[PDB]
């Protein structure tokens, strides 16, 4: 006689652990030493749909994205055109410091001015420059829309404004732009706040709303495209009160880098990055207490460490986010080379097991080639995911395309690493949404609601896991077939 | 056969298209040099962001008389190239 | 639930399952019966892109 | 509500042992056999150069 | 010299200033280790990459 | 591409923001001519476009 299936969640009663491993159970050491391909996360129950699932994600103690995606620090990853779209898409960009102080905080810059809500200090023209001068702006700018002050100032006094349509076929470039720029201009007075001057700015179907003062002097301005930016990305990452995507820079940690963070901080850096091999050093310890009490508005991620004694060097040093991994990553070959490392997986555990107790959140970095290596680095205690060599060869993503690939590099060149190739991939304004999309559905099998709730279930012991034998993870992927040709 | 036709067929006045074994900008000049007026272009083409279809093993797009588009010919694979614009 | 009392000659079975508590669920739901595995399967990836599956053996 | 980053260090005496195992942990025969490319050596702490490090 | 240098390196990045300081922070259990499973090897090198070309 | 557009898409007045949208998805366009019986030759009697529409809620 069999039993009444009536019993059966009664029954389950009587086993003494539910079925799998709890996260202690598959991290302790002596039993050791894994990676996220090495184990799977055990499916839970579904009773919601995967486009309810919300991943907002902590990259420091005040900063908080709607994707736990970030872009990593390397020259052919991380500048402006990759660090701009990754905040559109609900995540952020560290742009990477292989270049001069200078170039960097440019870059830096041109994050930092890609939206507005009040453009502060526009770029503006004096009345005696030509159409010629108007269209050198435009290619050099990207934008142009200038208005037009007395003194050429952006502090002067208003006297019109010149469009692209003011200069588009006009066929005489000495012109003056006093001549054919619109002087009539519709404006609205400082003091006026965004949702009414956003508000004005509709009502008038124009492009731009220069504020004025009393005297009639320019202060900021707004573009309708600006409204169309938000509209277009409901999830960016982007500070409340300017409006403004938020941006990321890495630093070294030795005497120059202070200047060059002065720099950065200028260009309007939210959170910068101390890019170390091996972050619990002196050098870097002394760099946060000194950012903490020269730049206390600056987030500060340290790193990179593995091991909990690291992290709480750098916590108790006053970081507010940590960056996990070493030699992990794809083209790192510092195990090879300095015998010194760290399995990922276990490194993210053991760092975030100590860390979140204090709050601080941590980068899973290295070692992210596919949506189940995120979930996994989340499930073990990651706050957010480091991306290298997965977004090295999209559009947005710097260098040229040529055995299509993209060359990838902390090597001679740029020796604890190598130089390499990726693939194509095409912009991320489609990959990104993927692996989002991708995570919800991952954490819909799991049966959690949102990231946080998927952080409290594992350390309760309710979603479990399984160690992965060799053998296992060639079922989980393709097997047994002749050849096979995810997205697009 | 661009050669034997376009002698031919240029003394009427009528143009002709070179079609088919054009990979590169050395098989054009020569084409034309034999005295065909245009080049036709399909596999050059295929894979870019303008041609049809979807990409997708080992960036490539499916190519292609084959049983089937209907055998004279057959289904293969080409790579991805970006847009004609800067192609062109 | 809605196969058991609509059509109660029709034998379900039901899945894919690959831990206890999803077959005790299921079972308690009426499943004639279990359809067992997630991942496992010749060209399969859903261990690699969910991150959830589990080797079919266990 | 979380810990504060002062007590980060005083809060590294509550766990049983340091982080990662001891040489002796890791070479027990019972629990073995094992060669190079099967262990890695965890980080410490930098407070010297590199070139302040001698190899007599 | 290469050899020498990367020494330095490394045992810079495990905090000892010297082989001698090396062989009595392991022997004490301070330094740590971890075992390596073949995934994780993986890891350290070079992974996920269609080519790649240490010294010179 | 066109000099003169021949028979330009147009709308009549009847027709709502959520027509004008799906006819921008439909075509590509927002540039619309509005006649007063919704057929390409009738009587003009205004224009919408992409600014028209845009921040519309209703
Ligand atoms: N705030 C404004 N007040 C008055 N006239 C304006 C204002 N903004 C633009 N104009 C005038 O209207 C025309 C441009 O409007 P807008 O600047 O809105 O078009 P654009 O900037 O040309 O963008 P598009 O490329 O879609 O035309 C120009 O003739 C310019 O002089
Ligand atoms: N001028 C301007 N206004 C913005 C921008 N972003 C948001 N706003 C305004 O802020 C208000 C709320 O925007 P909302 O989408 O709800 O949230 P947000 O995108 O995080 O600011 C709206 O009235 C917007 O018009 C921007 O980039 N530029
Ligand atoms: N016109 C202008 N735009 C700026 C400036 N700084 C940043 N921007 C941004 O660059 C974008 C310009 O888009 P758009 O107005 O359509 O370009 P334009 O029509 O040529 O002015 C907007 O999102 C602005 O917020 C500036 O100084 N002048
Ligand atoms: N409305 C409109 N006018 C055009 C177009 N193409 C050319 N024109 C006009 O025809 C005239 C000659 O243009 P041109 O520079 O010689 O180039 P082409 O006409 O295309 O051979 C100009 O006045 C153009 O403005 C078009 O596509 N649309
Ligand atoms: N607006 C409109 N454009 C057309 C139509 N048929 C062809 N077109 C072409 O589509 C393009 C539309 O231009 P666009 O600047 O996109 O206008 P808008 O988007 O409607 O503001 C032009 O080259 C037109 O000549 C039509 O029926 N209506
Ligand atoms: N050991 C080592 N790690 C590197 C080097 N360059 C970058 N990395 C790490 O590798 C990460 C990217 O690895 P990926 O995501 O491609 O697997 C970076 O974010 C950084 O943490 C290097 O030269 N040596
Ligand atoms: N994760 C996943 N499993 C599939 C998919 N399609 C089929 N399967 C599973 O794989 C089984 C066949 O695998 P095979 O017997 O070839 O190894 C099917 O019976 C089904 O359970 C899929 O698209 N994704």
């Amino acid at each position: 006689t069999y039993r009444d299936a009536a019993t059966a969640l009664e029954h389950l009663a009587t086993y003494a652990e539910k079925d799998g491993l709890s996260v202690e159970q598959l991290m302790d050491s002596k039993t050791g030493g894994l990676t996220y391909n090495d184990f799977l996360v055990l499916p839970g129950k579904i009773d919601f749909p995967s486009s309810e699932v919300v991943l907002s994600s902590r990259l420091t103690k005040k900063i908080t994205l709607n994707a736990p995606f970030v872009s990593s620090p390397m020259d052919t990853v991380t500048e402006a055109d990759m660090a701009i779209h990754m905040a559109l898409l609900g995540g952020i960009g560290i742009i990477h410091h292989n270049c001069t102080a200078e170039e960097q905080a440019e870059m830096v810059r041109r994050v930092k001015k890609y939206e507005n809500g009040f453009i502060n200090a526009p770029v503006v023209v004096g009345p005696d420059a030509t159409v010629a001068d108007v269209r050198r702006m435009k290619n050099e700018f990207g934008f142009a829309g200038f208005p037009v002050t007395d003194d050429g100032k952006p502090t002067g006094k208003l006297q019109g404004i010149i469009t692209s349509r003011d200069i588009q076929f006009v066929e005489d470039e000495t012109l003056l732009v006093s001549e054919i720029m619109t002087k009539d201009v519709i404006t609205g007075k400082q003091g006026i706040n965004l949702e009414e001057a956003n508000q004005i700015l509709k009502n008038t179907k124009k492009g731009k709303l220069p504020i004025v003062d009393e005297a009639g002097c320019l202060v900021s301005m707004l573009s309708r495209t600006d409204l169309m930016k938000n509209q277009s990305y409901p999830l960016a990452s982007k500070s409340a009160d300017t409006k403004q995507l938020l941006c990321g820079a890495a630093i070294g940690t030795i005497d120059a880098d202070r200047q060059r963070l002065a720099m950065l901080v200028e260009a309007g850096l939210d959170v910068v990055v101390l890019d170390s091999s091996q972050g619990n050093s002196v050098f870097q310890i002394n760099m946060i207490k000194w950012i903490k009490e020269t730049f206390p508005d600056l987030q500060v991620i340290a790193g990179n460490v593995v091991t909990r004694e690291q992290a709480a060097s750098l916590i108790h040093a006053g970081a507010d986010g940590l960056r996990i991994g070493m030699g992990s990553g794809s083209i790192c070959i510092t195990q090879e080379v300095m015998a010194c490392g760290r399995p990922q997986g276990t490194a993210v555990y053991n760092v975030t097991q100590f860390a979140n107790q204090f709050g601080v959140p941590c980068i899973a970095d290295g070692g992210v080639q596919n949506i189940g290596h995120i979930t996994k680095a989340i499930a073990l205690g990651a706050s957010t995911v480091m991306m290298g060599g997965m977004l090295a060869g999209t559009t947005e993503s710097p260098g040229e395309y040529f055995r299509r690939l993209k060359t990838y590099r902390g090597s001679i060149d740029a020796a604890q690493g190598v130089t390499g190739s990726v693939i194509d991939k095409g912009s991320i304004k489609k990959y990104i949404p993927y692996l989002y999309n991708g995570l919800q559905h991952s954490c819909q099998d799991i049966g959690v609601r949102s990231l946080v709730e998927f952080r409290e279930k594992v350390d309760s012991g309710s979603v479990r896991f399984e160690f992965r034998t060799p053998s296992a993870q060639l079922e989980g992927g393709v097997h047994n077939l002749h050849s096979y040709e995810l997205f697009d | 056969a661009v050669y034997n036709v376009t002698q031919f067929a240029n003394q009427f006045g009528v143009p002709c298209i070179a079609d088919g074994g054009v990979q590169n900008i050395g098989h054009i000049t020569k084409a034309i040099a034999l005295g065909a007026s245009t080049v036709m272009m399909g596999g050059m083409l295929a894979g870019t962001t303008e041609s049809p279809g979807e990409y997708f093993r080992d960036r490539l797009k499916t190519y292609r008389g084959s049983i089937d588009a209907m055998a004279q010919g057959v289904t293969g694979s080409v790579i991805d190239k970006g847009s004609i614009k800067k192609y062109i």
